[PDB]
DNA sequence: GGGCTGCGGTAGCGTGACGGCGAATACCC
DNA sequence: GGGTATTCGCCGTGTACCTCTCGCAGCCC
RNA sequence: CCGAGAGGUA
């Protein structure tokens, strides 16, 4: 079953494994993040909410006064979006929030406020989201990336090998929170334990357990395990637990019960362990030697002096054992330290420490953290209890607290935005177990490491910055205001929450331009992973790692789809179905495998959760049951693709395109292309220019539809329904009633967006693409966009090419085209200019716009009208003029005595000079919109009025249109209504159209709903007059501009580009290729059936560029025109119905299993006729990206043709009429246009402008610039031996200014001959060194 | 601008982060102390004059800003009061004199 | 020079040289009227500095 | 209105490069 | 008294071209 | 008509 428009024309789909996940709505990053950022959420999370509750109720310094907050609400945007982008303001909503202000008394805690208040506050604007993802900040159109940066938590890296350059590893360990001070242990090659926060100096990592109130003894007793010693009858007895005996020789004799159970001498064996632990042996007697290098653990003072024996963590000798033993302490504590297992790391570190004590500890770190304001006892304390332990200062998020739970292998996933005692510790805890072997370090690119900021969150956070600036100034208000004559405004203001909030959308590294000239363009824009930004990595430093593909990538972020160049890698795409977690991770749809039956439901995992399980492959080969047919079959278990059981797998992935992204899922064939074509022939298609003509690519991946459907540059009906009106600027449906609702009679009224600007001057237009009176349903697409054909995605232009070489022709990777290309306007495209004209207020009186242009004639005036503004229509080409515009000239400079002089007798000066808006170079095209804004302090001339009336004019019609053929279709219900009921036909005629309502009707719900459509249209009545009147409002008035600019005239010319030698065309491959010769027709190499061919391509870059499904598209494009052909010639001689339907469902059916076949039956007699007045031009063939088109079913498809098996036809050449040898490839490419045209790099300039500071010609196109002639090709005119070549090259064509006066005097007397001289940045370059306190000079002649 | 406190009862972070302070003065880790003497002898201090760098007294020469005049010497003969000047202007024939607010004139 | 509009592109030479010149000329006023020793002291500081 | 001036605040922000090299100094005589 | 040996802070990290936006806020004189 | 930031081609 399909649409109605589904039924237009119906791709063949190839595609075998049948699909349980439909393609989601691809912008749902950028729609479901800037949702939870605003929204009128309960509980407070996530979004604006957080933030309020947050920073709210403010008090202040216990001044007896406490601002708190009710609620929130932003008001309707004051400008529409097409008048946003026209007018250049932003597209932003009023954030009116309602402050609760109470204040107390002196002495009232719990005392009653004596005043409340409740005003609603103003803070700021923030801008919305246009519904298809993007911004409108300044009259452009900008997109924030999604970022890609390190979670919060801790982290366990190793730098195994830069370290100590001695090849000892190092371990150190970051805890990296979400908003707050960082925090960092790490190792010394010494094996002593150092921290440091926030990249700062190195202090050893115990004195932070002294600041947390720990003793020397706790500290001890966390980080090690006792070994006791008792002093007994002789020589010591040591309670030893033989686990302690791993790894370790004898150097005394191992015994007890008057057995030698292991000998001095020998090592330690399990079996010696296990023996002493069956024979249940604890105490054995020892050496007085063995103490000697042993620790005591902590501190024992002698009870007849009450002096300190000896200090904890000290180590011991024979005298400290007579010492403690006459004392009395026949117990003795020591600690394990054993160089395999449990090594001494905190004792040491404790031995480096030169602090004792709390109040040391906490000098020593605030001399670290703050240097050079003098340590006192209160402000380190405050600064060490508010470093990891407030609310305010420091917090992980909840993110934060899931993987600093989660690396610990803690038990809960939630808990305290600060850390704890605890927390430190076990981290310090895990940091040794790392270093001692027990679990391992996490690696960095792992995505389960590694979190996504959207606009949500990153705005959020720039709102917090602006709250809590706004609080700070609030609370300076608060002590200090009086009472009670303020309302919360003067504490409040709306200044540092704009001005944050605008800074970000405007200024950052993430609210970057939208690439704008291709559907594709900006629907794989807003789903992008910048790894770039603010807490991200920089492109020039790093590195390897974060640009490699890392296997935690499938399914996550496409793995080919990344741009090469300075930053590959690190602008990363997001893949198909991957949606994001809600802490922020990559979650990816699997299926779950309850057993050999694989189930159809689906279950999205992250990326740490992938390594768990076993995933299954995508085109595992089952068959109608779930099971694998196999009992052996790929699967991945922790990044390791290797082969499973039948049952032991626990997923399976959905798709076979769930690995790609949609810049890669529109290639066909690609998995016969190497990564590196597949790589270029996505980053090209992201960059097709808009034809003039769709072409509906005949191999197609089906993912068209969602690209075009999903990506708003096309009209998606809202709700369903029928064709009224369809003209080419608005269309307008009547709806049918099942998705219709009862008051609000309703007709859904589509205005179309014509020929204007985008983004990359391209030409974005929608065309109707349904009929008059045509069932339409919802969801079904209404306007064909830039680049679409019938809800379809279309590019480039399919055309008949041919792999061959030419005559040379085609050499490298040019590419040579026929003249039936350029005849046809099928790669002819439209560009389009703004040029603006300013009229500032300057000295010597402001400027005029006027016709009145000096040392001009009726050439340039010829078509400029009364007012000095070029006509709509006007066909310029380069140095014509478009808007007058004139200036005070004279530049005087009249004496004071002068100036009394013209300021008695009264002389003006009236000299002007001609400073009018002209046409570029080299452009030609068409005025086709003028727009004029004026300061509203200035008067206007009469062609702002005539474009005010016409804007007026139009605004009232269309209003006027509005309510008309909303008032038909309210008067049709009406009449729907008026059918039963007392119906009164000829009583109805007659009356005028305002009063059916007093016809014959009962006290029933129809009459009712006529009082309903009544009151609607009454509400319509004076709708109208304050739409009317507001709409008036806003053309009649002046714009805000900025200070210092009157008027301002944006021209809107419409160039129409075709084809040349020089542009660049390329397929969807990677196949670049910049067109070398425009043919004529003749010449083409012609089959035998006399078709010339278009395009002649080269086949020497099949093998070295390893893009072998070009070539597998060009066979089955062929096929789909052998398909078109043979449907043109079945209706050409036309036929009746049954042939053709017979044929179609011959086209449709196609051996192997697909998804597809299609209803045929069922098509009304007029659907087949349809169909096949769309497929008379190539049946369009669904290949999708990895379940694609085998070869023999190619091979099939070409039988169904008359087309021959090989896909090679014998050609003959145009010139000598004769056949080529060796029959060729000849097929259907689709082929899109670059938009690297060689009208636009094309530059030449003989002499122009030179610049100031440095006497050198100008850098770049648009202004009339040189070619810098580098330093390399500087060493290449060494390397030969052009002297005088490089002498004229480096000073007289570019820098010593009397040289190239005199040379151009030179040549146009004829002589070739240069007067060196010096040039003038040595001299520069003189003048800066001697600006230093350096002489330098120049010697004897 | 000159503060006595003690570190303990309010701390120097503190005195740092007041609202219009710039920077304690250091020459280093430390700020630095001024001796009691210094404060002693800033206690009576200030004794010769109303010095006035850039604002004009009257018996001196000045030039013009704006206006028709700009760019022409004058002498102070007798400014009004306090409140605008009067000024011997200079010409290339004959001097003029004029009595003109404070901002259309400025010191030499 | 200015770019197009109402303000003048400014060059970080120019903020160099006027800071110099500002310390430089409060530094001429606190020695002639004589400031205590650790104002000029950081007078000349700022003046090295900049 | 504008000349100036460098964090905005009664603190703290910084945190994802890496190698080489040569001087300055720490530790141990 | 100096002889290593670690730390520190300075240097450096492709060429050519094309496009786009944005380029002082505050402020108390 | 200089700097910064973002993107792209070779």
């Amino acid at each position: 079953v399909y649409s109605y428009t589904e039924k237009k024309r119906i791709r063949k789909d190839f595609g075998k494994r049948p699909q349980v996940l439909d393609v989601p709505y691809l912008l749902s990053i950028q729609l479901d993040s800037f949702q939870k950022f605003i929204e009128q959420d309960p509980e407070g999370q996530y979004g604006l909410e957080a933030a309020f509750r947050s920073v709210f109720p403010i008090q202040s310094y216990s001044g007896n006064s406490e601002l708190q907050y009710v609620s929130y609400r932003l008001g309707e945007p004051v400008f529409d979006v097409q008048e946003c982008q026209i007018r250049g303001v932003t597209y932003s909503a009023p954030l009116r929030v309602k402050l609760r202000l109470v204040i107390y008394e002196r002495e009232a805690p719990e005392g009653t406020v004596k005043d409340i208040k409740e005003q609603e506050v103003y803070m700021g604007e923030i801008p919305l989201m246009t519904d298809n993802g993007t911004f409108v900040i300044n009259g452009t159109e900008r997109v924030i990336v999604s970022q890609l940066h390190r979670s919060p938590g801790v982290f366990f890296d190793s730098d195994k090998g830069k370290t100590h350059s001695s090849g000892k590893v190092l371990y150190n360990a970051r805890i990296i929170p979400y908003r707050g001070s960082w925090l960092d242990f790490e190792f010394d090659p010494k094996d002593n334990l150092f921290v440091r926060i926030d990249r700062r100096r190195k202090l050893p990592a115990t004195i932070i357990l002294r600041a947390l109130n720990y003793t020397t003894e706790q500290i001890l007793d966390l980080f090690f395990e006792k070994v006791i010693f008792e002093i007994r009858d002789n020589k010591l007895q040591m309670e030893l637990v033989p686990e302690r005996l791993r790894g370790e020789t004898a150097s005394f004799d191992i015994e007890a019960n008057g057995k030698v159970y292991v000998e001095k001498g020998r090592r330690i064996t399990a079996r010696h362990i296990r023996q002493l632990e069956k024979d249940d042996v604890k105490l054995i007697e020892v050496p007085v030697e063995y103490i000697a290098g042993k620790v005591v653990a902590k501190d024992y003072i002698d009870e007849s002096t009450g002096e300190l024996i000896c200090a904890a963590n000290m180590e011991l000798s024979l005298d400290l054992l007579a010492k403690l033993s006459q004392s009395g302490h026949k117990r003795i504590e020591t600690l394990f330290t054993n160089d395999l297992d449990h090594g001494p790391y905190i004792s040491e570190t404790l031995r480096v420490d030169p602090t004792n004590d709390r109040l040391s500890a906490l000098v020593e770190i605030y001399r670290m953290m703050r240097p050079g304001e003098p340590p006192t006892r209160e402000a380190a304390e405050s600064l060490f209890e508010n470093l990891f332990f407030s609310e305010d200062r420091y917090d992980l998020s909840a993110v934060g607290r899931m993987k600093f739970n989660r690396s610990l292998l803690r038990e809960e996933i939630e808990g305290s935005g600060i850390l704890s005692k605890d927390d430190i510790i076990d981290v310090m805890k895990k940091l040794i177990d790392i270093r001692n072997g027990k679990g391992e370090v996490d690696d960095i690119d792992h995505l389960g490491n590694r979190r996504i900021r959207s606009v949500g969150e990153m705005a959020e956070n720039q709102f917090r910055v602006g709250l809590v600036r706004v609080e700070r100034a609030v609370k300076e208000r608060l002590s200090l205001g009086d009472l009670d004559t303020l309302m919360p405004q003067d504490m409040i203001n709306a200044k540092p929450i704009s001005a944050a909030v605008k800074e970000f959308f405007g200024s950052s590294q993430l609210s970057q331009f939208m690439d704008q000239n291709n559907p594709l363009s900006e629907i794989t824009h807003k789903r992008r992973i910048s790894a770039l930004g603010p807490g991200g990595l920089t492109r020039e430093r790093a590195g390897f790692e974060v640009r490699d593909v890392h296997p935690t990538h499938y399914g996550r972020v496409c793995p080919i789809e990344t741009p090469e160049g300075p930053n590959i890698g690190l602008i990363n795409s997001l893949s198909v179905y991957a949606q994001t977690n809600e802490y922020g991770f990559l979650e990816t749809p699997y299926r779950k495998v309850t057993d050999g039956v694989v189930t159809d439901e689906i279950h999205y995992l992250s990326a740490i959760e992938e390594g768990n399980y076993v995933i299954a492959q995508a085109n595992s080969n089952l068959d109608e049951e779930g099971h694998f047919v196999e009992d052996l079959v790929t699967c991945r278990s922790k990044g390791e693709s290797s082969l499973f059981s039948r049952d032991q797998v626990d997923y399976m992935d959905v798709s076979t395109q769930q690995v790609v992204s949609v810049g890669a899922s529109l290639i066909p064939f690609l998995e016969h292309d190497d990564a590196n074509r597949a790589l270029m022939g996505a980053n090209m298609q992201r960059q097709a220019v808009p034809t003039l003509r769709a072409d509906k690519p005949l191999v197609g991946t089906g993912m068209e539809r969602a690209v075009a459907v999903d990506s708003g540059v096309t009209a998606v009906a809202k709700r369903g329904g029928v064709v009224q009106y369809v003209d080419a600027s608005r269309i307008v449906i009547k709806v049918n009633e099942d998705e219709m609702y009862p008051g609000e009679a309703g007709i859904d009224i589509y205005n179309l967006t014509k020929y204007t600007r985008s983004n990359q001057n391209t030409c974005i237009n929608q065309m109707p693409c349904v009929s008059l009176g045509e069932p339409v349903e919802r969801g079904d697409v209404l306007a064909d966009g830039p680049s679409t054909d019938l809800g379809e995605l279309a590019l480039g232009q399919n055309m008949r090419v041919a792999f061959m070489p030419w005559n040379g022709y085609n050499f490298e990777d040019s590419i040579l085209v026929s003249e039936r290309v350029v005849q046809e306007d099928r790669f002819t495209t439209i560009h389009i200019q703004e040029l603006a004209c300013v009229s500032r207020d300057t000295k010597l009186g402001p400027e005029e716009i006027t016709a009145d242009i000096p040392n001009v004639g009726e050439a340039a005036l010829s078509k400029l009208d009364e007012s000095g503004i070029v006509y709509i229509g006007a066909e310029v080409t380069g140095g014509d003029i478009l808007v007058g515009k004139v200036t005070p000239k004279g530049e005087t400079q009249l004496t004071p005595e002068e100036k009394l002089l013209r300021a008695i007798f009264g002389e003006k000066a009236s000299d002007v000079k001609d400073s009018s808006l002209r046409v570029p170079n080299g452009v030609s095209g068409t005025v086709i919109d003028v727009q004029v804004f004026t300061r509203d302090g200035v008067e206007k001339d009469k062609r702002a009025l005539e474009i005010e009336e016409m804007q007026l004019k139009q605004a009232k019609k269309d209003l006027s249109e509005e309510l008309q053929i909303l008032e038909a279709g309210l008067f049709s219900r009406i009449r729907a209504v008026l059918v039963a009921g007392g119906v009164e036909a000829e009583k109805l005629d007659k009356l005028p159209r305002d009063r059916w309502l007093e016809l014959g009707l009962t006290d029933e719900e129809k009459q009712n709903q006529l009082e309903q459509l009544a009151e609607q249209y009454d509400e319509l009545k004076h709708e109208f007059e304050k739409k009317l009147e507001a709409k008036r409002r806003k053309i009649t008035q002046g714009d805000d501009l900025a200070p210092g600019v009157l008027k301002i005239v944006k021209v809107y010319l419409a160039v129409k580009r075709r084809i040349q030698p020089g542009d660049k065309m390329a397929g969807r491959h990677g196949n670049k290729g910049v067109i070398s010769k425009i043919n004529p027709i003749e010449d083409m190499p012609y089959d035998e059936n006399g078709t010339p061919v278009d395009i002649v391509l080269n086949p020497l870059g099949v093998p070295s560029r390893m893009n072998i499904g070009q070539i597998l598209e060009t066979h089955l494009g062929m096929a789909a025109k052998g398909i078109g052909d043979k449907i043109n010639a079945m209706l050409k001689q036309q036929q009746e119905v049954a042939k053709l339907r017979e044929f179609i469902q011959r086209a449709y059916d196609l051996g192997a299993d697909v998804r597809q076949k299609v209803d045929l039956s069922t098509f009304s007699d007029e659907e087949v006729m349809r169909l096949a007045e769309n497929l008379r031009k190539g049946m369009p063939i669904a290949t999708p990206v990895f379940d694609g088109a085998k070869e023999a079913e190619i091979k099939e498809l070409l039988k169904l043709g008359d087309l021959p098996t090989s896909g090679q036809i014998r050609l003959y050449d145009g010139r000598t009429g004769e056949q080529f040898e060796r029959p060729v490839t000849v097929g259907y490419m689709y082929m899109l246009k670059l938009n690297h045209l060689v009208d636009d790099k094309m530059h030449a300039r003989s002499t122009g402008s030179y610049s100031l500071v440095t006497q050198q010609p100008l850098g770049g196109k648009a202004q009339f610039g040189g070619q810098r002639f580098g330093e390399m090709e500087v060493w290449a005119l060494e390397a030969y031996g052009a002297a005088y070549t490089l002498q004229e090259m480096l000073t007289v064509k570019s820098d010593d200014v009397n040289g190239r006066t005199k040379m151009y005097k030179n040549i146009v007397d004829g002589n070739h001959q240069m007067e060196p001289g010096m040039p003038e940045s040595f001299n520069v370059l003189l003048k800066e060194i001697r600006s230093l306190g350096i002489n330098i000079e120049l010697e004897d002649e | 601008l000159f503060v006595e406190f003690d570190p303990e009862v309010i701390h120097t972070t503190t005195i740092n982060a007041t609202r219009g302070v710039s920077h304690f003065v250091r020459f280093g880790a430390s700020p630095a102390i001024v001796p009691s003497a210094v404060i002693h002898q800033l206690s009576v201090y200030k004794p010769k004059d109303i010095v006035d760098p850039a604002t004009p007294y009257p018996g001196d020469k000045v030039i013009i800003t704006e206006g028709a005049f700009e760019g022409f010497q004058a002498i102070f003969t007798e400014p009004d009061g306090e409140a605008r000047s009067m000024l011997l202007l200079n010409l290339i024939n004959k001097e003029i004199k004029h009595s003109v607010k404070n901002t259309e004139f400025r010191k030499l | 020079v200015p770019l197009d509009g109402g303000r003048f592109a400014t060059s970080d030479l120019n903020d160099l040289y006027r800071r110099v010149i500002n310390r430089n000329n409060r530094l001429k006023r606190l020695l002639d009227l004589a400031a205590p020793d650790i104002i000029v002291r950081n007078e000349k500081r700022m003046l090295q500095e900049a």
